[PDB]
RNA sequence: GGGAGCAAACCGGAUUAGAUACCCGGGUAGUCCACGCCCUAAACGAUGCGCGCUAGGUCUCUGGGUCUCCUGGGGGCCGAAGCU
RNA sequence: GUAAACUCCUGAACCCGGGACGAAACCCCCGACGAGGGGACUGACGGUACCGGGGUAAUAGCGCCGGCCAACUCCGUGCCAGCAGCCGCGGUAAUACGGAGGGCGCGAGCGUUACCCGGAUUCACUGGGCGUAAAGGGCGUGUAGGCGGCCUGGGGCGUCCCAUGUG
């Protein structure tokens, strides 16, 4: 059980003889507050089955937030895609300022003060793409000094 | 400003039930208890997902109306506390607190913040020796905050001190039940309160 | 381009061309009607909008909307213009104004008041 | 003829970790050694050596990696992530001290050339001077 | 006090006056990239001494008329035809340049 | 200056509702030479120039070797890393 | 919608009484016409601020509620009449027009129009690009200009640091 928020939900529409046939889609994070989150992409003929799945695949794909407090070690930019995020840390009494997307992410994984800017596209399911592998290129001077060893 | 008009009905709305009456909205009828939904032909039916924005909103409102201070003053102050070091969400409530009505209130003199402000404005109250009728006054360390000679003498502040007696006060707050009297001891650290609001979300709407 | 290019070429900064030559810079601007008419809507509707030419204070003149349901004006009625277009009437480019001059506002309407220029009515 | 030789160096190691190149050459140049000196030092590289290729002096860069990990793609995260040239040729660079950055809140380092050698943001931050910012590495 | 520039005599042709060509380095302010940009001074040659090429040292001074408002102060060093020539060369392309 | 062949325009026959076309029979510039203009283009790899660096496989043109092969220059195909 | 009525309690306005700070110098006396000491004149704002006594429940408006964007239902209407910031709404069951009931926002204000910056990393130094999206010059030759391999010293203009004037 983790807190588990849902981004956005669409209605995607292919083609046959016939008219047009739909297909659901839910991007899903989901998150403790302590350091793991894990976004989730699940599509489905209906919306309760898609946001279902997303759930399943969510808890799939995690991954491990090095805080202090409740921010972020340092800086850093992802492009994934087109699109384009800019993580930086700030100082306690700030708050999150994102998007919906990028902050239900940094919500769920236990941060309160963290500066964003969301440059490139602002497609939501590349933006969040991008801030997950964002995440998953976190670092503290334990990692660092733990790799300049020699 | 001050808003004016039904009121146990943002004790509603909100459906965080505000103290806004003092007493009543105490007893088993802030109209709360007998009708949990929002006013108007709807409130009881499928309640719809909140957008971000609503949520953000609805946070902020509900703290401005429990003060019941005026956008603009609410705003002020926001901005007050965002120019300035410290954390901005303590540092913004106590200047909310440090408010004149609202020491008054939180003192126990009077019932409801919307009465504690009419005794201010009727000079019933008095700092350091001299009376003031100023609600937005904001009160700094070591300030007593007497009531005025001619103000003592009244059935409302007894009664209000009646179950007062005994009772506590604020960990940066002090009264003397006995003269009336009592004082500001600091800057209340935000764990002191207990409002029901998340303040990040009130620091969050003002980024719009 | 590289930094070189920037120091000889520089970057060039568009500036605007306002959508309203009111003139003037200005907010508003006073007009004598030259004709009222009652022309058709754009691509997917269909109506009959009313608008008037207006010769302005500027020497120029232009097309522009009237407002509410049933309107005063006639071949010489002076006026005041707003800036605004209506997208459906093209090059209909600003609005009269209602309750000013010549221009009368909308009778027996109670609700959005203010634009459509209407005293408050007591009812009794 | 290269335009800048630095710029290179530091691409031909930004190049040869990419591989994961056992070690990497590259001319030298008595200021190159000065900053080769600072990457081994700050622990982005085992080290380096003069060399012969020809008759013409190289460095040998020995090159320092991460550790092998699991899940797909093995490929050991890097010592070097992010190496980019700062004061180029066409576009010059220059800071006094209190003008030097934090190069990824201090994880990295920002090296540049200034009239006591080549430094870096805390040492130079330190000593009190300033010159011209090289680039930063992390 | 009275400032001194160092340039290079690139015109000679006046009684008693001389022509000084002033480059100046100063870094762009918005591209950084340092840049140069020159000036022509006429100072005073009283002695027509100071020969075409020669670099040279001028000092700021009261007018001594209209367009002179410095001296000559000393030689530094003779005959720099490659630099009179970016000059002329450069001022020569300009009659390139007409309609 | 040249003019065999081909061929805009142009004319005839066809087809077609119409046929200022498509198909057929002719046919003038032009196509060619010289000399001088003109300066455009899907002037296209729709990819400016120079340099350094980053797996290889396959066939081909052209050179050099104490020539099952090694080396240099050029032309294609498949593709590491990476980029998109 | 505790909203009202209703029940007390307060007392904005109004009412009566008192009533300035700003004004101590110049000048007049002792001292020397000086330093020092002492004495008198003067208020437009104004009988206002403010203090004291008394004391009446005593103005609310404006925009919005299809999405963006917080706030839904009936009636009227029938591609009409109208709306509109952009997508769009109205062709007989309209949450988008008009009225109504309710509701959201702000409040002696609330709306509109105009204009500046922002959002616009949409002239991009920070911070964009050009195979097919808008973008490689048809191709050379070279002028000005930009830029410049390895090593050793002289200078110290760029560059960095220190003090100081100015700011």
């Amino acid at each position: 059980d983790f807190e588990e928020k849902m981004i956005l939900i669409r209605r995607t529409a292919r083609m046959q003889a016939g008219g047009r046939r739909f297909r659901f889609g839910a991007l899903v994070v989901v998150g403790d507050r302590q350091g793991r989150v894990g976004l989730g992409f699940g599509k489905a003929p209906e919306v309760p089955l898609a946001v279902q799945k997303a759930g399943y695949y969510a808890r799939r794909n995690m991954v491990e937030v090095p805080l202090q407090n409740g921010t972020i070690p340092h800086e850093i930019e992802v492009e994934f895609g087109a699109s384009k995020i800019v993580l930086k840390p700030a100082a306690p009494g700030t708050g999150v300022i994102a998007g919906a997307v990028p902050r239900a992410i940094l919500e769920l994984a236990g941060v309160t003060d963290i500066l964003t800017k969301e440059l490139g596209s602002r497609n939501p399911i590349n933006i969040a793409y991008a801030t997950m592998e964002a995440l998953r290129q976190l670092r503290t001077k334990a990692d660092v000094e733990r790799l300049r060893k020699g | 400003g001050r808003y004016i008009g039904p009121v146990c009905r943002l004790c509603r709305r909100e459906g965080v039930k505000l103290y806004l009456k003092g007493e009543r909205c105490y007893s088993p009828k802030c109209a709360m208890e007998r009708r949990p939904y929002p006013p108007g032909q709807h409130g009881q039916k499928r309640a719809r997902r909140p957008s971000d924005y609503a949520v953000r909103l609805r946070e902020k409102q509900k703290l401005r109306r429990i003060y019941g201070i005026s956008e603009r003053q609410f705003r002020n102050l926001f901005e007050e506390a965002s120019k300035k070091k410290g954390v901005t969400g303590s540092v913004f409530l106590g200047l909310l607190e440090s408010r004149l009505d609202n020491v008054v209130y939180r003192l126990g003199f009077a019932v409801s913040r919307r009465q504690a402000r009419q005794l201010v404005r009727h000079g019933h109250i008095t700092v350091n020796g001299r009376r003031v009728d100023l609600p937005s006054y904001r009160v700094r360390p070591g300030d007593e905050i007497a009531v005025a000679e001619k103000s003592r003498n009244l059935e409302l502040i007894r009664q209000n001190l009646e179950a007062m007696k005994g009772r506590k006060v604020g960990p940066w707050l002090s009264l003397d039940v006995e003269g009336m009297k009592g004082k500001f001891l600091r800057l209340p650290d935000r764990e002191d309160l207990a409002l029901p609001v998340n303040e990040q979300l009130v620091i969050e709407f003002y980024s719009r | 381009p590289t930094i070189n290019q920037l120091v000889r070429k520089g970057r060039e900064k568009v500036r605007k061309k306002s959508k309203v030559p009111a003139l003037k810079g200005a907010p508003f601007r006073r007009g004598v009607c030259t004709v009222v008419r009652t022309v058709t809507p754009k691509k997917p509707n269909s109506a009959l909008r009313k608008v008037a030419k207006v010769r302005l204070t500027s020497g120029y003149e232009v097309t522009a909307y009237i407002p509410g349901e049933g309107h005063n004006l006639q071949e010489h009625s002076v006026v005041l213009i707003r800036g605004g277009r209506v997208k459906d009437l093209p090059g209909v480019r600003y609005h009269i104004v209602r309750g000013v001059y010549d221009a009368a506002g909308v009778k027996d309407r109670k609700k959005s008041r203010s634009k459509y220029g209407t005293k408050k009515p007591k009812e009794a | 003829m290269l335009t800048d030789p630095i710029a290179d160096m530091l691409t031909r190691i930004r190049n040869a970790t990419r591989v994961y190149k056992e070690s990497t050459d590259v001319p030298a140049s008595r200021f190159k050694e000065e900053i080769l000196r600072i990457l081994a030092r700050e622990g982005f590289i085992k080290g380096y050596e003069r060399v012969d290729v020809d008759g013409k002096p190289y460095l040998r860069v020995y090159l320092k990696y991460g550790p092998r990990r699991q899940g797909p793609d093995p490929r050991p995260e890097q010592v070097i992530h992010h190496i980019r040239r700062i004061s180029k040729p066409g576009r010059r660079v220059y800071v006094g001290v209190k003008e030097i950055p934090r190069v990824r809140r201090g994880l990295g380092i920002a090296i540049l050339s200034t009239s006591k050698g080549v430094l870096t943001d805390r040492e130079a931050r330190k000593l009190g001077v300033g010159g011209e910012l090289i680039c930063e590495v992390w | 006090p009275k400032k001194v520039l160092t340039g290079v005599v690139v015109s000679d042709k006046m009684q008693k006056t001389v022509t000084v060509l002033v480059e100046r380095q100063f870094p762009h302010p918005l591209y950084g990239k340092v840049i140069k940009r020159s000036k022509k001074y006429l100072a005073h040659d009283p002695e027509e001494k100071y020969k075409l090429g020669d670099v040279v040292e001028i000092i700021e001074s009261r007018p001594i008329s209209k367009r002179k408002r410095f001296r000559v102060l000393r030689l530094v060093e003779s005959g720099r035809m490659d630099l009179v020539e970016k000059y002329l060369i450069r001022r020569q392309n300009y009659e390139s340049l007409s309609k």
